[PDB]
DNA sequence: GCCTTGACCCTCCCCTAAGGGGAGGGTTTAGATTGTGGTCTGACGCGGCG
DNA sequence: CGCCGCGTCAGACTGCACAAAACCCTCCCCTTAGGGGAGGGTCAAGGC
RNA sequence: GCAGU
């Protein structure tokens, strides 16, 4: 909208092309991460964690 | 659902003759818990006639019922919603008392939903030769 | 589980189902009879319009609660517009007169 | 494979195992059920069955 | 009272009813009143006892009846009858999201029907 | 705003006046790019733009020019919300009987024509003829004929008389009939009839005919020549996140109708034999009748799960229809739920409300009190403060619940004391603390029962919770005048 | 209704096909009675001598492709047109015309150029019927009289209003009222008679040609009906093999019926092959094309349908030979397509779930009431937008009205559109780069932490 | 000793036109193929046959 | 009148886990060049 | 479907 367009014009913080869709702990849940499994489709290059 | 108390009085003179519920030999509901809260439809008078015990259009609260059991009156003609002259609703006199508050009912009370809930709430508590006079 | 606002349903604009979808409690039919047995006409009306379905009305309600003004401007619930459009998709002309 | 697959995965009698404690499993395996394909429907079963 | 809510005309009188048709009892009562006010003798009727289902489905408001059960029959009868529903009870005002005509919404409806009448 | 809801039959002119264009093709969307296809069941040109203030070719993209019909694609530039309001239509190549006015007993087409429903279902399933005009011939106006009897009548009488089959014939019979004349004739033969059964049949037919002449309806509107198309946002085709789509059964039924209709137009152009076009007219009739009410005539259509398709009539009726599931009761914002425990320290007007439930139920109240008291400069700052749960939002939360009642409800709400208001006392648990004396009113024991909490927002709602529903006003029962807030 | 038609023998199909062929070549002779069609045949014959189009879709052969028959025997028809063009000197010309017909007997014609010819003939038909209906309801909208008295004088005149001299002789007021019509038929009554001799033949006898055409064409279409209605069992026997592949049973048999009508009007019996072997090809084509087109909610093209079918067949054989579902990186090497094409094909082939699908066999719930509306705006974001409007309005009220309106005018603030510098240059009576500097002035002014402390909280963290 | 208004030149960005290629719709095939596939509910009201 | 066939109905809230092919032809999308426009960089004049 | 009230 024009107001946040002006807001971008004043401060200069250009919005990013990506949206945060990360996995977060559900609210109220508190615990320890005890296992992480990464399943990668064949052909996709594995990250350092995989 | 659409039965609301919409008037203060329809001026009718009809009403049911409330009597105690006597199934055979014993009473199951006295006159007191049957007329408590109604308004009378006619002048209740003592068994000795010509002196009106309770006046015509009176709400029978607990003091008036105590007066009805001091004397021995056993049939009181009260006003009911089946005999209300009000069209599209019910007058506040033909209903009687609002049982939750204890006074005559206000204009605007949704008495049909209250009646339907009050009947169908106990529904889960329901299921699925010669005569010998007992006393004097 | 509790919600103030959140995700709403797609066809009808009512809140979603359960605490996994951030919920909203079904104020069903017997509870509407409970609010009709009291004279709670405004509580009932705000349960119908500006908490479930009045799409222009629930945003106004939020901005009024935030701006310190506990007042509603209820409109027609969107489920009733869905109903008028689904009756008209049969060969039946249902209307609103004035 | 589709017949066997739909029976084992999506039948009414092939149920997600109740795995709370050992007793839950050992009594979910000894379960008998009048419902299911070829059985009753819980809404149309009278007081006598 | 809500069960014995209809009547059948046995004598049409000086009125716009037919013998053997089931009319709302309040309608025929007020029609007889406004006829007797002008000297013409009104209709005579016999009250009917309907069940709570057959009386719920026989209301003069098709929104309540279509909302209750047998939506298809009620909607076809109301369509071919060219019916009109004035939102007078509680369910038709809950369906459309209005104040109910009972309780704290009774003053609002008295204002609304005394200012949309004159 | 409005004072009444009038229901009537929809003229084909009325059906064409609602619609914003004809759905000529069964295309829902394009498979490569999920833009909706032209002249289809989801058509941005017919049903409105799929995005806010943006035509489907992207040539016009802002509300600088709104209300503009683009020329590269015919999409108006307006809100996408109009896809919930804009209907379309289908021009049926053959007149099709409405299933509601044919099959819901007593049959209105049958009751109106004085014709048994077996005869009408045989005429409009192309199993018999019917003589829509007798002329100077012994053939009467409701006389059904077999195929060979019609051939014999054509031998003996030629092209003088008129006889047809299918819903075209029923429509010609409903159109040719005179309503006031037949009504007064039935009144005459009701005044001279003493058979009570015939008097009952005659008076119900007379009330039907006079209900038609008093309303604006015409009888032949019971035979659909135009069919409405629901707005596509009410039968949505939405992509699930897993790449797969999810559609309503209405798209399958509409797509079936349009396929059979376009094939009927094809056959009528190809001059196909009468066996094929009769079978196609029967299929179009049964597809429209499966769209309106599935399973009402014979076998229900089941698609791709071997489960019957949900028709238009099934959307609005039953325990899962709109009327009972979305209009008389509905899911509600500002509502929470938790287990109930005793809290015998409470007063009759108090409940115990968890701090983590009351911080969510009263979120805009806390946002507004953080904005007002200067503790937050914005609603985004106040949202972050409530999210981090600073020590000041708990003081704000103690401020905003002070005299603010909440309604507590234990379903099944058997009577009106199954919803009562209480002032919340912030407790640290996760379970509601319900006063002991009110338990008998709720039929609530603390063996796992849960209760929903609702927040009354407006000043009227708060004052009804305080004046009408508060548990101190509820100490007598409304069924009998006896106490219900009673020791136990 | 279908079993009440008896099947055909091998010789019955021959008889029906010969009835069809006799109907169509006699109706083609009936349009050959119209010699403008002869002129068109001969001018496209000279264009064949220039090879405007190919001969196979000009001619299919000749009955008692080789092109040298057509050239010289169309020259023979040209000599026949020569001997009929001038040999009228009108009682001796009436033999050469049916000689034209039965020397045209040996001709075969294609569907499409004959479709051009019959659309010209239907223009002729529409002209004839609209002129005769002009004659019909130009007088009866003026008069009230049974018009058989006026048709009895019309048939045969065809040149002028000499048949109107005895119209008034009845002296019953109809021809009195026809007085006022006796003029305005003028440019009608001659103009048809113009083209009458441009096509050479009289309006009444070309009406006879039109009705003989209608008789012959209904004779052809009657026998096209018997061949379709007899082979309707073949459509069912074929369509029962496609039953659960996306369409209903009746939809399949109706599309196969369309294919069978196509086979019937594309069948010729002179090849000596049985009709069922031809109709089977056409019915298979129609039914599979219908399944490819209208069996899916999100319709995919017929080439992608063929691709998905080949993929399913190949994966079926691979599963049968190696006992497991093949990976797309071996399914792509048993086929010869790239692996990402196999991946997108496998992503395409899925059908949409119904939103009334119950979740975990739970009937009171469905798939439809877990799907949220993502296009909505959160009311916190609506409150954020209205608060940002208020904050921006105040922090631009803290400026000079000129530059504050420059900013409200350059962005879309309080206005339906935003304006570029030239627009406002025409508006503010100021050159472009000066008001550009004014905008930069106000932006540098608002970047200060004096006023921009509330606005910065509208930026994310 | 320091601020506007142009002034000229420079730089990049978005709309437009065209060309290649993938895509998608279309037409045609000629040995004979001739009619497809759960039942587990009881009570109540009604309406047409007989 | 008896009877058979048919239509309508059967509590409310919560979680949990969840779902033939081959060849022709035109048409639309991706890519790229271009051109116009729309800001951006660095100064020349009085004015402040 | 499986549980809770
Ligand atoms: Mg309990
Ligand atoms: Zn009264
Ligand atoms: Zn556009």
């Amino acid at each position: 909208t024009p107001e946040e367009k002006l807001l971008r014009a004043i401060f200069g913080e250009k919005a990013s092309d990506v949206k945060d869709s990360s996995l977060r702990v559900p609210n109220g849940v508190s615990g320890t991460v005890i296992d992480v499994q990464v399943f990668t489709r064949d052909g996709v290059e594995k990250d350092k964690r995989a | 659902q659409d039965l609301v108390v919409t008037e203060d009085d329809c001026g009718t003179h009809e009403g049911i003759m409330m009597t105690p519920v006597i199934e055979g030999g014993d009473v199951k509901e006295p006159l007191r818990d049957r007329v408590l809260g109604r308004v009378t439809a006619e002048d209740v008078l003592k068994p000795g006639t010509a002196d009106i015990l309770v006046p015509r259009n009176t709400l029978l609260h607990e003091q008036w019922c105590d007066l009805l059991e001091e004397n021995s009156v056993d049939a009181v003609k009260v006003r009911s919603v089946v005999s209300c002259d009000t069209d599209f609703g019910v007058c506040a006199h033909c209903y009687g008392r609002d049982l939750a508050r204890g006074h005559i009912i206000n204009k605007g009370e949704a008495i049909g939903v209250i009646a339907a809930q009050s009947i169908g709430e106990p529904g889960t508590q329901l299921t699925m030769s010669s005569i010998q006079v007992k006393n004097k | 589980h509790a919600r103030s606002t959140g995700s709403y349903s797609l066809v009808t604009q009512q809140p979603l189902g359960g605490k996994a979808q951030f919920g909203g409690q079904r104020f069903g039919e017997m509870e509407v009879w409970a609010l009709e047995a009291y004279g709670a006409a405004y509580t009932l009306q705000e349960m119908l319009t500006v908490k479930s379905d009045d799409v222009n009305g629930r945003t106004k309600m939020y901005k009024n609660i935030v701006d310190g003004n506990h007042q509603m401007e209820p409109g027609m619930p969107e489920s009733f517009n869905v109903l008028l459009k689904e009756i008209r998709s049969l060969g039946i002309n249902i209307e609103l007169e004035d | 494979s589709a017949a066997v697959k739909e029976f084992f995965g999506s039948s009414q009698l092939s149920q997600f195992m109740d795995q709370n404690n050992p007793l839950s499993e050992i009594t979910h395996k000894r379960r008998i059920s009048a419902l299911g394909p070829g059985g009753l429907t819980r809404e149309r079963a009278g007081f006598e069955v | 009272r809500q069960m014995l809510r209809k009547a059948t005309i046995v004598n049409a009188g000086s009125s716009d009813f037919l013998e053997g048709e089931q009319v709302e009892y309040s309608r025929v009562k007020i029609a007889n009143r406004e006829l007797e006010a002008n000297g013409k003798v009104g209709a005579t009727y016999s009250r009917d006892l309907l069940g709570i289902t057959k009386a719920s489905l026989a209301t003069e408001s098709f929104i309540s009846a279509a909302s209750f059960q047998e939506t298809t029959r009620v909607l076809t009868e109301a369509a071919v009858a060219g019916k009109r529903d004035e939102l007078r009870g509680l369910k038709e005002n809950v369906i459309v999201g209005r104040l109910i005509p009972a309780g704290t919404g009774y003053a609002y409806h008295q204002d609304r029907m005394r200012r949309r009448a004159a | 705003e409005f004072d009444a809801i009038k229901i009537a039959l929809a003229s084909p002119d009325m059906i064409r006046s609602w619609s914003f264009g004809e759905v000529k093709k069964p295309e829902t969307i394009n498979y490569r790019t999920f833009k909706p296809e032209r002249d289809g069941l989801f058509c941005a040109r017919i049903f409105g733009p799929v995005k806010d203030y943006e035509c489907l070719c992207g040539k016009y993209k802002r509300l600088k020019h709104r209300g503009v019909i683009c020329e590269k694609c015919g999409v108006e530039v307006t809100q996408t919300k109009v896809r919930r309001e804009r209907m379309g239509h289908i021009e049926l190549a053959s007149p099709t009987a409405h299933i509601w006015f044919l099959k819901s007993l007593p049959s209105r087409i049958g009751l109106l024509l004085d014709m048994p429903l077996r005869d009408i279902e045989r005429v409009l399933y192309f199993e018999s003829y019917v003589v829509i005009e007798g002329g100077m011939t012994n053939l009467e106006r409701q006389q059904i004929l077999t195929e060979e009897q019609y051939l014999d009548a054509l031998e003996e009488f030629g092209d003088e008389f008129d006889a047809k089959m299918g819903a075209e014939a029923i429509q010609a019979l409903l159109k040719s009939m005179d309503l006031e004349q037949e009504c007064e004739q039935l009144r005459e033969e009701l005044n001279e009839t003493n058979s009570e059964t015939k008097r009952k049949k005659l008076t119900k037919r007379i009330k039907l005919l006079e209900a038609f002449v008093q309303s604006g309806n015409k009888p032949e509107w019971m035979i659909l020549t135009v069919l409405p198309v629901l707005p596509p946002d009410l039968r949505p085709l939405v992509p699930l996140d897993g790449g797969r789509f999810a559609t309503s059964d209405l798209n399958d039924l509409y797509r079936r109708v349009i396929n059979r209709n376009n094939r009927l137009k094809r056959l009528l152009d190809l001059a196909a034999p009468d066996i094929i076009v009769r079978n196609e007219k029967r299929m179009l009739q049964e597809a429209v009748d499966a769209l309106l009410d599935n399973g009402r005539r014979g076998r229900a259509i089941t698609g791709s799960n071997k489960r019957p398709l949900k028709s238009l009539a099934d959307m609005i009726k039953g325990k899962q229809g709109r009327f009972r599931q979305n209009l008389l009761g509905k899911r509600v914002d500002y509502s929470g739920r938790s287990v109930i425990t005793v809290g015998p320290y409470l007063r009759l007007h108090q409940c115990g409300l968890p701090k983590k439930m009351a911080l969510e139920l009263f979120k805009p109240f806390i946002y507004g009190k953080l904005e007002l008291r200067g503790l937050a400069t914005t609603i985004k700052a106040a949202k972050k403060m409530v999210e981090r749960e600073e020590a000041v939002v708990w003081d704000i939360l103690d401020e905003v619940i002070r005299e603010h009642p909440v309604l507590l409800n234990r379903a099944p709400t058997l009577h009106r004391l199954g919803i009562q208001a209480f002032e919340p006392v912030l407790i640290e648990g996760k379970a509601i603390q319900l006063h002991p004396l009110v338990c008998a009113a709720y039929n609530a024991d603390f063996d796992g029962d849960q209760m929903a909490v609702h927040v009354p927002l407006t000043l009227e709602a708060q004052l009804e919770a305080r004046a009408l529903m508060m548990s101190t006003n509820n100490i007598l029962s409304p069924a009998n005048g006896e106490p219900i807030i009673v020791p136990s | 209704e279908m079993g009440t038609v008896e099947l055909l023998t091998r010789e019955g199909e021959i008889d029906i096909a010969k009835r069809i062929e006799d109907g169509i070549n006699q109706v083609q002779c009936s349009v050959a009675e119209y010699p403008e069609a002869i002129t068109y045949l001969l001018e496209q014959y000279d264009r064949v001598e220039a090879e405007e189009a190919r001969l196979s879709d000009l001619i299919t052969g000749f009955v008692d492709i080789d092109p040298e028959l057509a050239r010289e025997k169309f020259a023979e028809l040209r000599a026949q047109y020569v001997v009929t063009r001038d040999t009228i000197k009108h009682a001796t010309a009436q033999e050469e015309i049916l000689k034209l017909s039965e020397v045209f007997k040996q001709f075969r014609l294609v569907p499409k150029q004959f479709d051009y010819l019959v659309n010209s003939m239907r223009v002729m038909m529409d002209r004839v019927r609209t002129q005769e209906r002009l004659i019909m309801k130009l007088c009866v909208e003026q008069c009230k009289m049974p018009k058989k008295n006026f048709i009895t004088l019309f048939t045969g005149n065809e040149t002028s209003d000499t048949w109107f001299n005895a119209a008034i002789a009845m002296n019953k007021p109809w021809s009195e009222k026809l007085h006022d019509v006796s003029e305005e038929v003028h440019r009608a009554l001659q103009k048809l008679q113009q083209i009458e001799e441009e096509t050479g033949l009289t309006i009444e006898q070309v009406k006879d040609i039109n009705r003989r055409m209608s008789i012959g064409e209904a004779k052809a279409r009657r026998a096209k009906k018997e061949m379709v209605e007899a082979n309707l069992r073949l459509v069912i026997s074929i369509a029962k093999k496609y039953t659960n592949r996306g369409l209903q049973f009746l939809d399949l048999i109706q599309e196969g019926n369309i294919g069978l009508m196509k086979a019937v009007d594309k069948f010729e019996y002179r090849r000596g092959y049985k009709f069922s072997t031809y109709a089977t090809w056409w019915i298979r084509q129609a039914i599979t094309r219908s399944i490819a087109d209208q069996a899916r909610t999100i319709r995919i093209p017929v080439h992608m349908i063929e691709t998905i079918n080949k993929l399913n067949r190949i994966s079926r054989q691979m599963l049968q030979e190696m006992g497991r579902e093949p990976t797309p990186e071996e399914l792509a090497e048993r086929m010869l397509m790239p692996e990402d094409k196999i991946r997108k094909v496998l992503k395409i082939a899925k059908e949409p779930i119904s939103m009334e699908t119950p979740i975990g066999d739970d009937e009171d719930s469905h798939l439809g009431d877990f799907i949220e509306d993502t296009t909505l705006e959160l009311p916190l974001d609506s409150a954020t937008t209205e608060s940002l409007r208020a904050a921006t309005h105040d922090v631009l009220a803290g400026l000079t009205a000129r530059e504050a309106k420059v900013l409200r005018m350059r962005f879309g603030i309080d206005m339906n559109t935003d304006y570029t510098l030239e627009e406002v240059g025409k508006q503010f009576d100021v050159t472009r780069e000066r008001i550009r500097q004014i905008e930069a002035k106000a932006l540098r002014k608002l970047r200060h932490p004096s006023r921009s402390e509330v606005l910065r909280s509208f930026l994310d963290d």
